[PDB]
RNA sequence: CGAUGUCGGCUCGUCGCAUCCUGGGGCUGAAGAAGGUCCCAAGGGUUGGGCUGUUCGCCCAUUAAAGCGGCACGCGAGCUGGGUUCAGAACGUCGUGAGACAGUUCGGUCUCUAUCCGCCACGGGCGCAGGAGGCUUGAGGGGGGCUCUUCCUAGUACGAGAGGACCGGAAGGGACGCACCUCUGGUUUCCCAGCUGUCCCUCCAGGGGCAUAAGCUGGGUAGCCAUGUGCGGAAGGGAUAACCGCUGAAAGCAUCUAAGCGGGAAGCCCGCCCCAAGAUGAGGCCUCCCGGCAGCCGGUAAGGACCCGGGAAGACCACCCGGUGGAUGGGCCGGGGGUGUAAGCGCCGCGAGGCGUUGAGCCGACCGGUCCCAAUCGUCCGAGGUCU
């Protein structure tokens, strides 16, 4: 019974879900747009929104917080420099999720791209 | 567990009967408002690459 | 929650030390014994030459439980032991004096003797 | 009510009556009160 | 509607306000009303608040004192009208919200792990000063 | 038989006479009447209540006509109180009063396809001593060749909960008219916000 | 005998009554209480443990009681394999021996996939003579049904006393069933903190991985939960069993019966809850809808569906909700809640560390707000009402 329990297991154990979120986020910031299965996307909305929110906060403590997950200096720099400004006046909704019409051939999985909002 | 096994051969009418619900619903399509092409709703038109009256993907 | 096979510290000076609950005298199929309950136990341990020696089957009463005890007010008490008083078959403490605190439910169950002897009723 | 199959008079006051289809040996003496069955 | 706001509305007529704030590790003497026989008398239960599950009006706390070499733990509804008054007899300096480990500690070590709270104590002396 | 619709907002204990009596809080009113089951017209006597109101763009034509036949606002949920002829046009908590015994019915928390232990409290099997893969199975289910079948209603797996449930003879701890809140001792079937219906108890 | 798996235990029951308790009653060598016996009665219950493979039995402590049996001495495509009964080994004994026991003793592989009927749940189709959307009723079916102690009655009746009532009320329990998470108590898989090793980021500091599919440890939200909370057994009505009667003839009397009428039980029916119109007998009420070729086709009405966004709804499906008019979910915000004073800095320390900043920082579900991001645009089905 998953009553009110939030979050998707995604058929990965805990640390694997977490590293998935980190790698997904890394590619997202590194590219803005990425293509991934739908549930990974919707389970990636919040995990990106939080990091970008700390981007909007921008202080050192946020630097080490987001750095706790991204684990990169350069990519975090781009985050606090290219993205923190461009989302400086947006409250939430830092990412957009669109479902693609064409499923993945290899398994019939449905695809959808997650993009940083403009 | 003593290896349960089908008792008798399934008659053809019964087989087809169980396969009755095996029909494949046709994938519902709506015309892309951009290029007038059919495609699944609530998705990006892979033809035009637009969505919500604006561009999303690079066709 | 006292059940059979449980060990109980005797809270009084009858001579025993611990008693193993082998029954709970509350109806036939009583699952658990608690404060103010009448259990029947064995003397698994007694001071030398006490009033009771080991192996005696004795009616006792639970006066403290490491399982807490709610109350109609909302408050609840929980000791850090399981204690009982070796009573006679007439609801009178066979021992002369009890040791350590006890619960107030005893007053609710006609154990004003044990309540009185209690150095600290709670 | 002595229930049995050989309901019979015991005393002269033992009086038989076929009540409700059954045979009852009704008597003033309570002990002689018999029901056939 | 706000189900939470309705809840706080209901409990709001019962929430007690005057009780002194305290954190775990501290020591308390609770003047707690009692209905013995038919009369009522307030007994003080003084121990360590080893736990405070904060659930608004349903928040309650745990006191722990050793009565005659016997660990006596007690749970009080934080807003119980039966609880007459609370007495912060000591600002122990806890370090976790829950202090169950003291169940297994000799009282020497119990004290040695619960030191006084210089900050909250000095705040106490700072307050408690009438006009 | 008076009764009002309501919604379960949550549980809580209060202090009534130095007793932390746990209660559940139920936003009952205000229930407007929408139609009255009269025996000459509907074969029996009852009423039909609306709770909560509904966005007018979310109501089909038929329902809308059903409201316009009354003078009632479009309402989300609509039910019937059997054998209850409210005089007013909107049943509220005023019909109830503290101390009054009631019976409450609501859908239990649907526990999906529940196993056999959780559904019927079967003992299952042991956890050691060699129990092979049957730790929570119901063991046997019947007899040998006679009757060589399984009786109707043999307790098996299935959806435990998610069904209508009526806990009865509860106490109306308190009424809150200005809020249309109701404080009923004991727990009520259903999740928080789950629709429920309160009625006079059939006990004595 | 081209296989019907054999004692026992477990799980799960169901049923008979030749009734162990609970209910009713008769008689008594029934003073009361307690009993005995029999009669009617199967609704419910019938405890836990020691010994033994055991069933059985004895015992232990209770209990109202600690029922007897059938169901392939129920139940191994549900479990175990203790016993019996494979192969090894040993003893007593028999046999020259090989070996034998019904005597003993230690050990000894129990086989993932359910086709059908059955059962437990959930659906699709069609039907329910117009189409939909709601509400219902309830044919009928299931669930449940229990029991004890104490108090008053009243130490009253009874009784030399001893002892000790009926009836009628009151309260409190045990087990069981349902529901729920306010409280207690669990979990609470990464929400918080700490710690060890290693390696890495980036040297310090600060962090990350790994140590489990949490490294360990200290907590713990919501949810799920019981050990926690509430509620239930009804009350009552009806016909009855045993049994007890009024009237009463046959049969001058009497007769509970033969005409009749009544009382009469944990019993049956209703009553309580639940399911329920496939109840094909397809029910009832409210509301909404209106042509080209018994029909046919048409777009279609109402409406629905598909499609999302979800949901204490859920295997799927279904059900519910929302769909720009939107707060449905993710964000964010605010509260809750948890962890427990972040980092950084300053100061104090040789340093480990400590102090202030600081109930700080972080913060899963919880409770509301905000349209920031998503439920875009949409498509398709779906009335022309059979006849007396
Ligand atoms: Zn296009
Ligand atoms: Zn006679």
């Amino acid at each position: 019974m998953r009553h009110l329990k939030s979050g998707r297991k995604l058929n990965r154990h805990s640390s694997h879900r977490l590293a998935l979120y980190r790698n997904q986020a890394k590619s997202l910031l590194t590219h803005g747009r990425i293509t991934t299965t739908v549930p990974k996307a919707k389970e990636l909305r919040g995990f990106v929104d939080h990091l970008i929110h700390l981007a909007k906060r921008g202080d050192l403590h946020a630097r080490r917080l987001v750095l706790r997950d991204l684990q990169d200096v350069k990519l975090v720099r781009k985050l606090f420099d290219e993205i923190a400004p461009r989302y400086r006046d947006r409250q939430g909704g830092y990412t957009r999720v669109l479902k693609l019409a064409e499923r993945r051939r290899g398994d019939g999985a449905p695809l959808a791209l997650v993009e940083l909002v403009e | 567990a003593k290896h349960p096994v089908p008792k008798k051969k399934t008659s053809k009418a019964r087989r087809d009967a169980r396969r009755s619900h095996h029909a494949l619903t046709p994938p519902t399509l709506v015309p892309c408002p951009e290029c007038k092409a059919m495609k699944p709703p609530h998705t990006v038109c892979p033809e035009c690459g637009y969505y919500a009256g604006r561009k999303v993907l690079e066709v | 929650m006292i059940q059979p096979q449980t060990y109980l510290e005797v809270a009084d000076n009858t001579g025993a030390r611990k008693i193993m609950c082998i029954r709970v005298l509350k109806g036939s199929n009583a699952k658990y014994a608690t404060v103010g309950d009448v259990i029947v136990a064995s003397v698994k341990e007694a001071i030398p030459r006490g009033a009771v020696k080991e192996g005696d089957v004795v009616k006792a009463v639970v006066v403290r439980t490491k399982k807490e005890i709610k109350r109609p007010d909302g408050s609840a008490i929980r000791f850090d032991d399981n204690a009982a008083v070796i009573i006679n078959n007439q609801l009178e403490p066979r021992g002369t004096r009890v040791f350590g605190p006890v619960a107030r439910e005893l007053r609710e169950k006609g154990f004003m003797k044990i309540v009185s002897l209690a150095p600290e009723v709670l | 009510m002595k229930v049995r199959a050989s309901v019979k008079r015991i005393c002269d006051k033992c009086k038989v009556i076929r009540r409700h289809g059954r045979v009852y040996v009704i008597c003033e003496n309570p002990k002689h009160k018999q029901r056939q069955g | 509607m706000n189900r939470g706001a309705l809840i706080k509305l209901v409990e709001s007529r019962y929430v007690r306000t005057d009780l002194p704030e305290f954190r775990p590790g501290d020591t308390v003497r609770v003047s707690y009303k009692v209905k013995e026989g038919n009369r009522t008398r307030i007994q003080d239960f003084e121990g360590i608040v080893i736990r405070i599950r904060r659930n608004g009006f349903n928040t309650t706390f745990t006191v722990r004192k050793v009565s005659y070499g016997v660990g006596v733990e007690r749970i009080f509804p934080l807003h119980s009208p039966l609880i007459q008054k609370i007495d912060i007899v000591q600002r122990g300096r806890a370090r976790r919200a829950k202090l169950y480990f003291i169940r297994n500690l000799s009282d020497r070590e119990i004290r040695r792990k619960l030191r006084a709270d210089r900050k909250r104590i000095d705040q106490d002396r700072a307050a408690e000063r009438a006009a | 038989m008076k009764g009002i619709l309501g919604v379960k907002v949550g549980m809580t204990r209060i202090f009534r006479d130095d007793r932390a009596v746990p209660v559940t809080v139920i936003l009952a009113g205000p229930c407007p009447v929408v139609q009255r089951r009269t025996p000459e017209k509907d074969g029996y006597t009852a009423v039909q209540l609306g709770f909560l109101p509904q966005n007018p763009k979310r109501v089909n034509r038929p329902l809308k006509g059903h409201f316009a036949k009354a003078g009632v606002e479009p309402v989300r949920i609509l039910r019937e109180i059997r054998d209850f002829n409210p005089e007013g046009d909107t049943v509220t908590v005023e019909i109830f009063k503290p101390g009054e015994r009631v019976d409450v019915t609501g859908t239990s928390k649907g526990r999906g396809f529940a196993g056999v232990m959780k559904r019927w409290n079967f003992a299952g099997g042991p956890d050691s001593h060699g129990a092979h893969k049957i730790h929570r199975h119901p063991g046997s289910i019947g007899n040998r060749k006679t009757p060589g079948r399984v009786y109707k209603g043999k307790k098996m797996a299935g959806h435990y909960g998610a069904e209508r449930v009526t806990v009865m003879n509860l106490e109306v701890v308190d009424v809150i008219p200005e809020e249309n809140l109701l404080l009923v001792k004991g727990a009520v079937p259903g999740p928080n916000g789950g629709l429920v219906i309160v009625r006079e108890t059939k006990k004595a």
